[PDB]
């Protein structure tokens, strides 16, 4: 019999999986300060991981990556692939970012050599800026530091994708959101299901001031968006629908079109960092749930824009996810008494 | 180093000779005191309960203490009834009547200058005196009222060394007088006091365990007293033999012992025994002895949390599939140790077994549940207390209510206490 | 990467190697301490003492 | 020459001093009668084994040691032992009752009037010293004695030895093998009292050394001797510079020196590599760049912790046996590529190397193979500071009830000793926290 610990009441995804690993009969919850657990469903912030694995007598394994931060943070992330011979700057499915500090190391000199170059060969100039709610997309710069200062946090900004690829009826912008588990073995699993977060208004490529058909955010499309929910529940569009759209209006499938390009930069960016942060010949083990933003453009190429380390779900796709987590990642660990997954190697 | 042993009254005296017995027999001494055993684990540390007397001859560092002499008179006859040096037989003639006024106040004080003057010859022959342990009962009269003024003497005269009990508590099903609830409360108020340990023998638990699970139909003295002596053979085995953890009463109450007055342990042993030939697995010992039916103090372990844990395995076995045991008792039942002292449960081996046994398990608890036993023995004080029963016995040897009200109290601040922390 | 320093010698060798460059009280205070405490251990003693003689 | 003294307190310190000693003789040819027939200058020298060893006029060769218990068992095993003529009486200090757990046992009440004693045989030693350099000091976290006592005698060394260093070899606590409940108690006080009299720390963390022995000697339950001459041969690979000719780590102000560039972040971490049982029928030796590798798995240090979750201010690799520069160097390159190694800013990133050509000394009969090379790494890196974070976590959940506290109170210590010492090792962990991040 395995015991756990919660650690985080406000994910919904490890909420879920509490209750799937309470109904076996065979993991029994413990108090969040009781050490002597084999499963830690941990805080978001300042997890102990140094006090994981010194525990005679049991296997102890953690929902989180030590170090995953480099990927989940968007100054860090910038970093991380500029850096990185693995991607280099030359890379070629993240778009030009630049990492910027407020008034209150920096790149906005080395941020202006190549937004003048962008003014000057009259190419389209938009650029977007956002941290880790304050947003600002706009078409000159003085615009943009100006907003970063009235803050005081450290700021990306980066290359606006000017063309994207607009849904019929609609011409609305989405982005894709791509679950992956990656487990203690570090198998890098993508979930079957992806979804499709729309915008309800037509793409205004005029006044940038208006986030409505910008951005593709759940919460600032229920609030302050006119019709949400026209086209689809919740302003999400599940994959069999969107590979549908693409066989009939554009004679392609999702798979060869978009998903070769997600598998290839999801798989380049966790390989990249695997010597950081694997747990193979650790005292303690991790396994962690992420959530990878894409976003296409009208030429079908397949963008990153954000990882998120501490993902939810789609309220239809919590069942199966969760229990794909308690599957691959914790009873392959705590066994107990066909797959929803796509397994990422090459 | 040295341990002075000090056994008073009937029952001090009867469960003392038995200890005596079996440990003399662990350590290969034989009853004139002649060590006739093979192998040297058994004189290593002999010193800490024996001294060394002419002729290679070993003596027990024993103090026997009554008020009457039938039953001293019944050790010197008995089996190793002449181990013990007869200047150490300290007796008076009267009695004291089941009553701990005789025993503290009238009779004992006539009697306890000279067993002080016995302890203090034993204990100037000392290179490093730890301290006592003291055998008696809590309800009748020399060994609760005389035993614990012998034990706040013994503390004014030494009060920097160990004082250790294991002391007997009185159960309506195995009783003499109907007065023993008003001796067990004066004497634990003494005990909260002056010891720094005490084995809380539960003479209930001991009849229950002869009768429901040793099927015996009429449990004797005899009976209950083999089981005493079971116990204290592994309670005290980590201090008369070299291990790897070199123990003394000292080291065991710091470690046992979080706060002062929290002192009582629950003992329990496994397997049970009868006055056989499977085998017991680690697996089953280690599941016994952590069993509420091992346990030789009337408590449910499951009412109450673990404070701290000794255990002690004795016999040849896999250290390495104890240590997984035990491991796996806490790691399986976490919620019954409290998470506030982190690796409360500690573990010793000894390669020799008890006689009779190839393996055995020895259990030392501070639990909060021991409370019940406080609690039962208020309940019980009380019910005659509120009509004053039977207190005539007690003001006509000098004594006054008040007294009475403030050991009740007392036991009843105990019993708040242990409380505290069952909930922390 | 380069190798600087080194010494040698019939027993061994010694060597640096750079990959990059850079980016009490006396012993008055101490028995006072020490006695401190023996006065706090004696004053318990004496309040035991006297409890005891109470 | 540079004379050194070694001060073993409590059980682990003598008991990883026997081990440590029992090394060095045989490393340097000293039979258990203290006669080295290799040293043709009878009666004294200063060659580079005399910092550990003096000489008597009839060709003895007598560890510059001191052994301190507060209870006689340990150290009289020393004294019936097979190195019982190596050491001279009274050198082998020991009391009546030890320390019980009890770090204000040990520091303030047994502490107090064995002291004066004990640094009276010390100065015996450092007056047959031309220049001592300092002492090297070996004990447990844990133990009553080796925690209280030892950071009196720390107190005290300050005071009549102000110019001299001071090295700790320091067993930190682990439940596996641990004796008591409240060693987190001992470790705090000890080492915030001792934070400012030490230059350079080795922690070892018994919980490591017991999986190593486990996993790569295939000891099922190992005991306290498995874990010491594993412990040993660690030690020894970090003073052989002390004790052989070469020019890496000469004197003990050279530790300070190379490892330890801010005073109070002074514990270095210790990767030893190979560890290769006796027992194994078939062994394929390891290489230079195999073992130099194993320098950066968690499962060979001293101390589990994480070093990619941290920043190096310091590294040095001391090989003993067949190794030779241009093989340190091509698997340093390797290493570099493949593995998560940040120095702080303020640091050059690199590697100090020392090397000596005799290969590890291994104990007959003991559990240990001979290899034909091995490697001791020394990294200050600051994930070294989970250790403490561990320590104090545990520290944290029994004195917020006062459990235990009692214990130390009634021993003449005061209750705001606790918050000081905790209030300390606040300060420690804040320190490493931003050094390395
Ligand atoms: N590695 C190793 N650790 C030891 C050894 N002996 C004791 N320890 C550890 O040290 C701690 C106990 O401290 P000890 O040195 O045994 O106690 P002490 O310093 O003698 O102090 P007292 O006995 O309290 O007087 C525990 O964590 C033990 O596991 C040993 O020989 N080797
Ligand atoms: N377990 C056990 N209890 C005993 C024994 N003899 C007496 N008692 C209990 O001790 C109490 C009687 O006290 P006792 O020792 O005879 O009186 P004392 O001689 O005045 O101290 C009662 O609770 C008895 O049940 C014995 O041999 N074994
Ligand atoms: C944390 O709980 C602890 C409890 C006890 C102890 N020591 C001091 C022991 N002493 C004695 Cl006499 N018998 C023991 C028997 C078994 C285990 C032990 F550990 C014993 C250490 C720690
Ligand atoms: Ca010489
Ligand atoms: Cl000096
Ligand atoms: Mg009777
Ligand atoms: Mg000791």
């Amino acid at each position: 019999m395995y015991t756990f610990v919660v650690r985080d009441e406000n994910s919904s995804v490890y909420a879920e999986v509490s209750r799937l690993l309470l109904a076996t009969g065979q993991w029994k919850r413990l108090r969040k300060d009781n050490p002597r657990f084999n499963l830690m469903l941990g805080e978001r912030n300042r997890l102990p991981f140094g006090r994981l694995g010194h525990e005679p007598g049991l296997v102890q394994l953690v929902n989180y990556y030590r170090g995953a931060d480099k990927l989940c943070r968007k100054a860090s992330l910038v970093k991380l692939i500029k850096t990185s011979p693995e991607l280099s700057e030359s890379c070629t499915w993240f778009p030009e970012s630049y990492v910027i500090y407020p008034t209150n190391t920096d790149e906005r000199e080395v941020f202006l050599a190549a937004y003048n170059r962008r003014r000057e060969g009259r190419e389209g100039n938009v650029w977007i800026a956002k941290s880790s709610e304050g947003i600002l997309i706009s078409s000159e710069a003085s615009e943009l530091l100006d907003f970063i200062d009235e803050q005081g946090q450290v700021h990306v900004i980066q290359k606006y994708l000017e063309k994207p690829l607009l849904l019929e009826p609609g011409h609305r912008k989405f982005d894709i959101r791509s679950w992956v588990l990656v487990d203690h073995l570090y198998n890098i699993y993508l979930y079957r299901e992806g979804v499709l977060r729309t915008s309800s208004e037509p793409y205004n490529s005029a006044n940038f001031q208006d986030k409505t058909c910008h951005l593709t955010n759940h919460c600032i499309q229920k609030e302050y968006s006119k019709n949400y929910g026209r086209y689809e529940e919740g302003n999400e569009m599940f994959f069999e629908e969107f590979n549908q759209y693409l066989m009939d209006a554009l004679n392609t499938t999702l798979e060869n079109s978009i998903l070769l390009q997600i598998k290839h930069i999801i798989r380049s960016c966790l390989m990249c960092i695997e010597p950081a942060i694997s747990t193979k010949h650790l005292h303690y083990q991790s396994f962690q749930l992420f959530g990878f933003d894409f976003m296409v453009d009208e030429e079908l190429k397949v963008w990153l824009i954000e990882v998120n380390g501490a993902p939810a779900c789609a309220q239809k796709l919590y069942a199966e996810l969760c229990q794909g987590i308690v599957d691959v990642a914790i009873s392959s660990v705590f066994p107990l008494a066909t797959s929803i997954f796509i397994k990422l190697h090459h | 180093r040295e341990i002075v042993h000090i056994q008073a009254g009937q029952c001090g005296n009867q469960i003392g000779a038995k200890f005596w017995e079996v440990i003399s027999d662990e350590h290969g001494i034989d009853p004139t005191g002649s060590y006739h055993g093979d192998s040297d684990l058994q004189l290593e540390r002999i010193n800490v309960y024996y001294n060394e007397a002419t002729g290679n001859k070993y003596v027990p560092r024993a103090i026997l203490v009554d008020l009457e002499p039938g039953t001293m008179d019944s050790v010197r006859s008995g089996p190793f009834g002449q181990i013990f040096r007869p200047d150490n037989f300290v007796f008076g003639q009267s009695g004291a009547g089941n009553n701990w006024a005789k025993g503290h106040y009238t009779e004992g004080a006539e009697l306890v200058d000279s067993v002080l003057d016995v302890v203090r010859k034993e204990s100037e022959s000392c290179d490093c005196l730890q301290g006592f342990q003291l055998t008696h009962s809590l309800g009748g009269g020399t060994g609760s009222g005389m035993g614990t003024l012998l034990i706040s003497k013994i503390r004014e005269e030494y009060p920097d060394r160990i004082m250790n009990t294991f002391s007997v508590m009185p159960s309506p099903k195995v009783s003499d007088t109907v007065v023993e609830p008003y001796n067990a409360t004066l004497s634990v108020h003494q005990l909260v006091e002056n010891t720094d340990e005490t084995y809380c023998i539960d003479n209930e638990a001991l009849y229950d365990i002869c009768f429901r699970t040793l099927k015996l139909t009429t449990p004797t003295y005899g009976d209950l007293n083999h089981l005493v002596s079971a116990t204290m053979s592994g309670v005290t085995t980590c201090l008369r033999f070299p291990g790897q953890l070199n123990a003394d009463l000292r080291k065991l109450a710091v470690n046992m012992v979080p706060f002062p007055r929290l002192h009582f342990f629950m003992p329990g042993f496994a397997p049970l025994t009868s006055r056989q030939y499977r085998a017991l697995t680690v697996p089953e010992l280690t599941q016994q002895m952590f069993d509420s039916k091992n346990m030789m103090a009337a408590c449910d372990p499951r009412h109450g949390r673990y404070l701290t844990v000794a255990a002690i395995f004795r016999g040849r076995m896999s250290m390495k599939e104890v240590d997984e045991q035990m491991l796996n008792v806490q790691n399986k039942n976490s919620s019954y140790f409290v998470e506030w002292i982190p690796n409360n449960v500690k573990t010793a081996v000894c390669d020799i077994p008890p006689r009779g046994l190839k393996m055995s398990a020895t259990f030392i608890g501070n639990s909060t549940a021991i409370q019940e036993l406080f609690k039962r023995i208020s309940e019980q004080f009380t019910a005659m207390f509120r009509r004053k029963a039977f207190l005539h016995w007690y003001t006509g040897e000098g004594m006054d209510e008040m007294e009475f009200t403030e050991a009740e109290s007392n036991m009843n601040d105990l019993v708040s206490e242990y409380q505290q922390y069952q909930d922390a | 990467m380069e190798v600087i320093e080194l010494n040698k010698c019939t027993s061994g060798q010694s060597f640096e190697v750079i990959l990059k460059p850079p980016s009490d009280p006396s012993l008055e205070e101490i028995q006072k301490k020490l006695e401190a405490a023996e006065e706090r251990r004696k004053y318990q003693e004496a309040e035991l003492l006297k409890h005891l003689a109470e | 020459m540079r004379e050194c003294i070694s001060i073993h307190v409590g059980q682990a310190g003598v008991q990883i001093g026997n081990a440590c000693w029992e090394l060095y003789c045989l490393e340097h040819g000293i039979q258990p009668d203290g006669q080295m027939p290799s040293d043709k200058t009878i009666g004294g020298g200063d060659d580079s084994f005399n910092t550990f060893f003096s000489e008597t006029g009839a060709g003895k060769h007598v560890p510059r040691a001191v052994f301190v218990d507060l209870e006689p068992t340990v150290i009289d095993e020393v004294r019936t032992g097979t190195y019982r003529q190596l050491f001279h009486p009274e050198q082998l200090i020991t009391g009546k009752e030890d320390a019980a757990n009890n770090y204000a046992r040990g520091h303030y009440t047994i502490g107090k009037e064995i002291i004066d004693l004990v640094l009276d045989r010390i100065r015996k030693l450092a007056d047959q010293c031309t220049g001592l350099q300092g002492f090297l000091v070996f004990h447990s976290f844990g133990g009553g004695t080796g925690s209280g006592f030892t950071s009196l005698l720390m107190e005290r060394l300050s005071v009549d030895y102000g110019k001299k260093s001071k090295l700790e070899f320091s067993i930190y606590p682990a439940p596996q093998v641990s004796t008591a409940v409240v060693e987190p108690y001992n470790s705090i006080l000890t080492t915030h009292t001792t934070l400012e009299h030490s230059d350079c720390a080795f922690m070892v963390d018994n919980e490591a050394i017991y999986d190593i022995c486990r996993r790569n000697l295939d000891i099922e339950r190992p005991t306290y001797t498995n874990l010491n001459r594993l412990i040993s041969q660690i030690v020894s690979s970090i003073t052989a510079s002390l004790r052989f000719d070469g020019a890496l780590n000469v004197d003990l102000t050279e530790f300070q020196t190379n490892l330890v560039p801010y005073p109070r972040i002074h514990f270095p971490l210790a990767t030893y590599a190979p560890v290769i049982s006796a027992e194994k029928a078939y062994h394929e030796q390891l290489s230079v760049a195999e073992i130099t590798n194993a320098c950066f798995e968690p499962a060979n240090q001293m101390v589990k912790c994480d070093p990619r979750h941290g920043k190096y201010m310091a590294c040095c690799l001391l090989y003993r046996g067949d190794v030779v520069p241009k093989d340190v160097n091509a698997a340093i390159a390797t290493i570099k590529t493949k593995r998560s190694i940040q120095f702080v800013d303020w640091c050059p990133t690199g590697f100090k190397v020392g090397i000596n050509y005799q290969p590890p000394t291994v104990v007959p009969g003991g559990d240990l193979a001979k290899v034909q090379r091995a490697v001791c790494m020394l990294s200050n890196t600051t994930a070294i500071a989970e250790a403490w974070a561990r320590l104090d976590h545990k520290f944290d959940l029994m004195y917020a009830k006062r459990a235990f506290v009692h214990w130390y109170v009634g021993e003449g210590m005061e209750e705001g000793e606790f918050s000081e010492a905790r209030e300390d090792m606040a300060a420690l962990e804040k320190d490493y926290e931003e050094v390395g991040v």
